[PDB]
């Protein structure tokens, strides 16, 4: 919803609260890179002249966006610790910087890993970002976290993926919300009639 | 002279008074940032508020 309210970046103005219009530009790119998929990124933020010329004044952010779109994964961590570090410093972001980059990692893992099926794990250290055992404990904590749809092999040193159908995960959120609202009207049903 | 109590002249707008009618009347449009309505109010040589 935040990038969707940050849709325009045209009628937005030299405001009092973001006296730099470009600070608003950094905000809408930081939320948009999670909020939308590739189809939109490959139309909206890449071809907007009004969005392009203001990040043209930015050396790091223009690199930070294009490292992801141009499949430059190793420097994407380098700029990522910069953006995450400043976001850690940042007021009104500082509540959720720890939520931001843990999504950015698994999103970047999705972007590279959903291309191949037989990609090995020892390719990602030099090709993607260094540290094999870091990739081990990272990826696992995500397959273990129930996202990042693949299934890593260990003692032959390969990573295998699958494709899930939109029938079990689409079911999962429905049992979440159904049990939640059942708890809700369950509780209010306890509230009324004493 | 005992009949009418006050008579009030309404002038055509100057470069100042053309600008704020652009401001008020330009409210409900979907604009674009950076317009410089001063130039446009200079381009209109005082027709009227209509």
């Amino acid at each position: 919803q935040a990038a969707e309210l940050f849709l325009d970046t045209v009628s937005t103005f030299t405001s009092y609260e973001l006296m730099d219009y470009k600070t608003f530009v950094t905000y809408t790119v930081y939320v948009s890179m999670i909020a939308l998929e590739r189809p939109d990124l490959r139309e909206k933020v890449i071809k907007g002249a009004e969005i392009l010329e203001v990040l043209h004044s930015l050396p790091a952010v223009r690199q930070y966006l294009f490292s992801l779109y141009e499949c430059r994964y190793s420097v994407f961590f380098q700029s990522l610790a910069v953006v995450e570090q400043e976001m850690k410093k940042d007021w009104l972001f500082a509540p959720h910087y720890r939520y931001y980059v843990r999504e950015m990692r698994i999103h970047a893992y999705s972007q590279l890993l959903e291309s191949y099926r037989s990609l090995t794990l020892g390719y990602m250290a030099e090709a993607f970002g260094v540290g094999v055992e870091f990739i081990d404990q990272e990826l696992s904590r995500f397959i273990a976290a129930g996202r990042l749809h693949c299934k890593i092999d260990k003692v032959n040193e390969i990573v295998e993926t699958n494709r899930p159908d939109s029938k079990n995960w689409q079911y999962q959120e429905t049992i979440k919300k159904g049990d939640l609202l059942l708890n809700r009207v369950q509780k209010l049903s306890r509230v009324i009639n004493m | 002279p005992g009949r009418i109590d006050r008579k009030i002249e309404f002038p055509p707008p100057n470069e100042e008074a053309r600008l704020d009618i652009l401001k008020i009347h330009s409210r409900k449009m979907n604009l674009t940032r950076g317009i410089n309505l001063r130039k446009i109010a200079e381009l209109m040589p005082g027709a009227s508020g209509a």
